[PDB]
């Protein structure tokens, strides 16, 4: 193999920068409108199944 | 001994021809084997990375 180490490097590089949703309120929305839905999203998408 | 004496004459012939001396060629480890050893070592070094 001369290509698989490249795949390993790319996978490790992108695993070092996790990305997840971040809800934000609308322009005219209240400055605390997104807290409850974001909290529920964190609650649901924190188990091992989501990361896997 | 400071010499290496050789017989010069043969009975039923003239002098010994005494062709130039030949030696068994030294073992070589053909460069195919060495080059493939280097290639295999380099390959193992490249794949032996988890990142």
């Amino acid at each position: 193999d001369v290509v698989r180490p490249v795949v390993r490097k790319l996978v490790s590089e992108m695993r070092q920068n996790p990305i997840d949703v971040l809800y934000r309120p609308k322009d005219g929305a209240r400055p605390d409108a997104a807290d409850v839905l974001m909290g529920m999203y964190r609650t649901d998408m924190r188990h091992n199944t989501a990361k896997i | 001994y400071p010499y290496y004496l050789l017989n010069r004459t043969d009975e039923n012939s003239g002098d010994l021809p005494t062709q130039p001396l030949a030696y068994y060629e030294n073992p070589e480890v053909p460069q195919a084997n060495a080059y493939m050893l280097e290639a295999a070592t380099s390959a193992v070094k490249e794949v032996a990375t988890l990142g």
